[PDB]
């Protein structure tokens, strides 16, 4: 059972030099020069550079700026794939287990890096409940002069570690802090000639701080000193194979907002200077999908504007509005078109369904020990999700006061706590709240139902007095109405187009379609319906019996004393 | 007001094997 | 020992690759970077894993690579070659490890390693001999030649991103299906070697159709498998199947009657047999299931404005909901519907699922349950069929979470999985039923004369179904009571099978035709529908002829008149010999 | 089998991919097809392309006797494969493949890869989706035919075919009713089994049940009540022709159960109707006897009357306490425990106890509070 070495690597090759790590180094010389438990525990997370540390011990000892009573030592990686080879056999784990210890007797000065300790600590050969998973080095650690150094999670530290006693008493933690951005740029500095070698390009001091501060932007899976560096070594790769005879040795940073967005899986979202086309005229291909409250557009689309120019709070979102309109006047298409537009994703909710005391639980999730607390919230789950989409709640104010509660934490420190434990990050959400009688007027003579102050009473003034901004949504004009219906008639040309067909239809079919579609309290919600049946199921029939099925041509006919829309067809 | 869910722990059987080697000659 | 595919594509053996450029930009990204530079290709098998490997080498030789790798030399290693002379002591890792020191030597190569998930599992795959899952980390911690392998999503999942030296070593890449216009031109490409072969001739129409329709009736394998293996069948049952007078020409006719053999149906497979089986649709089903004209024309019309095309791809064909009252044959036209269009059917009852926990099992549970290892039943029930039905009854019981994962369907017509495999529901069609509202119908008022108007039920399918999920519905097909006549039919259903169970008995049954009304009424319940018409038969008919022919003139077949008594209302049987 | 045959010789004249796998459930004529197969060879009717080709039946247990050491596996297969291959035109049949293909390694997958030589391999499908899945290069070679059953006229004349080797053997003349008989009830009651298997299975059993009453050679016509008498014991479908000693219980049923529990006649009568229903036939072949769920006050013989049919039938009395599992955990022990758990040996009770004893009373006593 070989086990790999780390002096003999570093001596050759392979080893790359730990930078900014004199604390942590320290530390673990220091744990190692104890006469007894000298066993250091490299806690951490995942992408942090546990192993670096590790592996920068052996390059310290090679070039010699180490203590020397700590000078000589080989430290030694064993292959975990190796020992937990061979399996239904009373003694291979043990054999193997004891036969990497006895070679290392020898060398008394060796020491020993164990990478994802808890996978075999933590259940060695634990068969049929067996109890010797980790009693094999206990005695050894607390007596034996053979180091273990080890590298495992804080979560695992935690669900394995601590709790049997006599294992966590032989090793010291080693905590580590997650170096910031400005860490993360000396870092990648010092390794900026290495990769530039390798590639044979070299790399912009702005494309480095840009890639750090992006990653954490978007990229919050992973860790920032591994998920910098996966940014820094793909945009070598793709500077070098994306030329065709420009010879652009140089990586700017247009190519780092390639490759973030594509490792990212978003859809150009992360770039630099291509926003700033978008918000020039974010109004204007916003209204061309919409037609009417276009005072509403100014104040969404400046308060998004303010956000992203990067003046805005770092303990709050990047802006959080009440739309407030009657129903179906559009606050909701803004919103669908908003995300498409700013290529971020939506989350739609519906206080409906949380109007209970019970039920605003599945939001953050139930509390540990009662039910529900397995899947968790599906808010703080979907923000975690997508940190970058637009959150959309319909009928705020049909909301318990408790649901309030939450929004008001979140407008106010921008962060939840999911309830395993987890951290929901508000600070990159565009927070929409859309507030607003479909039974007839309780009267002999039925009358209108329509209806600053108003919000005021709805909603407490410490929650009003959170919003960054409260935009009005005006009445669909009479005007406006001809607008939204020409959006579904050209809708359906161009989906009507793929088959072959041209719709003769003139504004003489939408007259009516107006009236019937458009109601003053429903709004436009009928008028999807409208062409659904009216418009699109004569059609459909016809087009597939054979008659237009090879290029077809239709129209549209409506007689006054009918009251109904007629069609032609031809061929 | 609430349910207080429980939740069972599984337990795996995993056994060790021996073998009984046969001489060649 | 291995084999230089690079060396191959020189000579011109290889085939050039028609499609899956995308992929290859990919592959070649993550070859040049200093660290995690091997590549992991992860799919379904079919989807032509190996086929973007192979034609890596074949772009290589045309120089429009880059010239950074053009000097190197991809390889490849099959461990049925290293696998064997088991009887030697290790010469399996002695002969691989000498293979890596003749290519550190060079240090210049790639290496294709076709099912890594064998070398990695050593013993973890079924029948698991080898051990060089830890071979494999020298050369690859080293980083002097880098590795491309081939994985599925079920193995890369409990075996890929477990190890932490695998997630910085190997890279995930998601190989995808091509479509159907790609998988055309991949046929043509190979056309002079397949007709070579085999002498014979196909039209461009048959291997288009071929793609188009193997698809519906074929579900084991992804799409260019069964296409490329579908012609060669048609080219070889072509050669064989005419003793004299070869018929080396195919048609679209040909195809046809191959497809249906392995198919495994009676030729009702055509090349448009949508648009025929559309057409019938209405009067072939009304037929077969007696009532429900309304409803039925209803749930057929909204098939044809799906199939016609002039709406949203990405949305599913269809999303009804199966209102009104059980026993109303509304599961039957259900089951009909899928044998008229020649479907499969995915009977799921939701009252099993009538808790948080269970919900998650459709879309796979969390490691260590038992629907994990099994999977989602919704996605793994659709991936083996991604054409049947789906009915979900008594969705008014089912929890709030699980209209959520219905709704991405509506929405989006795809449900992720946790293997990372997508569900196809873009050619499936949901059909629910709901007994919410019959109750209520039913719900005789507090007054001198019964509100017989009750049937404002549509508040409940509201109350219950919140507007959004309603919203995103075509049609909320509301089923009507069973007439009078209809109920008559029902009964001669019931009887004729008691008939013929009496019949292999010798013993005759003669029912009068006023007796079967009495059935109806009490058989036929307006809250059950015609559920209870089962049970009034066996306690009032199948009792009485018991205890005769046990003991008594009907031993042995003798005869029987069952007829009912007008002055008391109540069925009578005569019993002869 | 003339299209289950056509599709084994169309895949094997493929260029590519030229093993049939004919994967077929237990019973279901899987090697029959092959050697069928042969048959047609000398006969001719074979298409010419394809005519004048040797099939071999490799035995897994020849093989297996290794007497050299350790060397016998490894030489054996070579030298094998090499004599098929040389030829050119043999094309190798394999039973049970799955034996091979699992360590006993094959050795067989390069001629797999190369495809110069064709070979046959019969599995079921359950051995199918366990392992041929899993290795794609395995099951890549080989294409999968589908084998579910024979149509029932032909199965009559196979039967025909096989009816002079049971006639021999068991002294009888089996009549051309009793066979069309025996297929037709066969199928409709012993719905798990399948035509082939099940077919031979009762007129075997047939033959012996016969020959064994007398004892001399006598009773060598067979009717057709014998083979109900053995079609009726295998599927448990209550037998016709029901005998005088016991049409004295189901008779008196009712009064022996009065006796013992006084009032509530309605249950008694619900019980012994729905028992003497299922023995006339008139039952559901697909559901159990009779499904009553009794309610009422405490004390009136809800669970005296269940004690006491089962004693006036004698039959065992499968008694389940369903308070004992309030939790949804405990439904383990009515189903069965998981395979690879700690409780894998237990089996499930209710599972357990069902087939012990298959006509036996099912009692589930406060099934509410389950
Ligand atoms: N001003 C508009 N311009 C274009 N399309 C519109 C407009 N208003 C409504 N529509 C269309 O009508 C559809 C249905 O309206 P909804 O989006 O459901 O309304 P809503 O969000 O409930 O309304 P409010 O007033 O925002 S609560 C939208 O999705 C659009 O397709
Ligand atoms: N088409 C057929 N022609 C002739 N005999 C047939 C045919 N189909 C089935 N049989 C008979 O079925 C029997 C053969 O069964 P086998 O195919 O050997 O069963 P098997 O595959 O070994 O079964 P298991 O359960 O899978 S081990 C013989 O009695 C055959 O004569
Ligand atoms: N109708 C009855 N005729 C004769 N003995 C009876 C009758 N009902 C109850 N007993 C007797 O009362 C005792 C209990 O009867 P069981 O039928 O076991 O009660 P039970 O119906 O299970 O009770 P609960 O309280 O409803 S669970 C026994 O001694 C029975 O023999
Ligand atoms: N401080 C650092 N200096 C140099 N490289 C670092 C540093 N922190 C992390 N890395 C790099 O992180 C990469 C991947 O993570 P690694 O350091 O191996 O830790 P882990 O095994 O915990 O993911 C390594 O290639 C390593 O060079
Ligand atoms: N894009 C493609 N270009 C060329 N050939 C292809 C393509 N896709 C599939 N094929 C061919 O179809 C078959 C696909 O087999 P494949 O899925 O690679 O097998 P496996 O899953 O065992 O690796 C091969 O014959 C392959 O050459
Ligand atoms: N319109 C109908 N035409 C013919 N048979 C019908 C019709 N409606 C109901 N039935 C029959 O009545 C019964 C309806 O209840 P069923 O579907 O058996 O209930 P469940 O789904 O609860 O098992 C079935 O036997 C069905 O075939
Ligand atoms: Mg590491
Ligand atoms: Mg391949
Ligand atoms: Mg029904
Ligand atoms: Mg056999
Ligand atoms: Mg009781």
């Amino acid at each position: 059972n070989f086990t790999t070495n780390l002096n003999q690597l570093a001596r050759v090759g392979g080893i790359d030099p730990l930078i900014g790590r004199e604390k942590e180094l320290e530390r673990a010389i220091q744990v190692l020069c104890r006469r007894r438990k000298n066993n250091p525990l490299l806690v951490g997370e995942s992408g942090v550079g546990k192993t670096a540390i590790a592996e920068g011990l052996a390059w310290r000892i090679v070039q010699g700026d180490v203590p020397e009573v700590m000078a000589d030592c080989t430290i030694y990686s064993l292959d975990i794939g190796s020992l937990l080879a061979g399996t239904k056999y009373r003694g291979d784990f043990e054999k193997r287990f004891k036969a990497l210890l006895k070679q290392l007797e020898q060398d008394t000065n060796s020491i020993l890096f164990i990478d994802e300790i808890h996978t075999i600590i933590g259940a060695g050969a634990a068969s049929g409940g067996q109890v010797d998973a980790a009693n094999l080095i206990k005695p050894l650690l607390s007596s034996g002069k053979i180091r273990v150094i080890g590298s495992t999670t804080y979560q695992e530290f935690s669900n394995i570690f601590e709790k049997d006693r006599a294992l966590a008493r032989r090793f010291q933690k080693i905590d580590i802090t997650e170096p910031s951005i400005e860490e993360t740029v000396q870092i990648i500095n010092g390794l900026k000639p290495k990769y530039e070698a390798h590639h044979d390009v070299r790399y912009t001091a702005k494309a480095v701080r840009a890639a750090v501060e992006l990653a954490v932007k978007y990229i919050n899976d992973r860790h920032l000193p591994d998920k910098a560096i996966d940014v820094i070594d793909e945009a070598g790769a793709r500077a070098r194979l994306m030329p065709v005879s420009k010879r652009k040795k140089t990586v700017n940073v247009a190519d780092i907002e390639s490759v973030v967005a594509r490792i990212a899986r978003i859809p150009e979202k992360s770039v630099s200077q291509s926003d700033r086309d978008t918000l020039k005229n974010l109004g204007d291909r916003l209204k061309m999908l919409v037609f009417g409250q276009d005072k509403a557009i100014e104040a969404l689309t400046e308060a998004i504007k303010m956000a992203r120019a990067g003046l805005g709070h770092e303990h709050k979102p990047v802006g959080s509005f009440l739309f407030a309109g009657p129903t179906g006047v559009g606050k909701t298409e803004v919103t669908v078109q908003l995300s498409k537009a700013l290529g971020i994703e939506l989350l739609r909710f519906d206080m409906s369904e949380y109007m209970e005391r019970h039920t605003v639980s599945r939001l953050i999730g139930a509390p540990p020990g009662y039910v529900g607390f397995d899947q968790g919230g599906l808010l703080t789950d979907a923000v975690i999700k997508h940190p970058h989409a637009v959150l959309l709640l319909d009928e705020i104010e049909k909301a318990h006061p408790d649901v309030f509660n939450i929004l008001l934490q979140v407008m106010d420190n921008g962060t939840l706590t999911d309830n395993n434990g987890r951290k929901a990050d508000f600070r990159n959400v565009v927070l929409v709240m859309t507030t607003n009688t479909e039974r007839k007027s309780i009267g002999l003579i039925h009358q209108d139902n329509s209806t600053m102050e108003e919000i005021k009473k709805i909603f407490t003034p410490e929650f009003r007095n959170r919003l960054d901004n409260i935009i009005w949504f005006d009445h669909l004009s009479t005007d406006v109405i001809h607008q939204v219906v020409d959006k579904f008639i050209v809708e359906l040309q161009v989906q009507l187009d793929q088959k072959g067909v041209s719709l003769e239809v003139s504004q003489e079919a939408r007259n009516w379609l107006a009236e019937k579609g458009y109601d003053r309290a429903m709004g436009a919600r009928p008028m999807a319906r409208v062409i659904q049946d009216n418009l699109k199921k004569p059609l459909a029939n016809e087009l597939l019996f054979g008659s237009l099925v090879d290029g077809g041509q239709v129209t549209v006919a409506l007689d006054k004393e009918k009251n109904e829309l007629t069609y032609g067809f031809q061929s | 007001g609430k349910t207080n869910d429980w939740l069972d722990f599984d337990q795996l059987a995993e056994e060790k094997v021996r073998d009984a080697l046969k001489p060649p000659s």
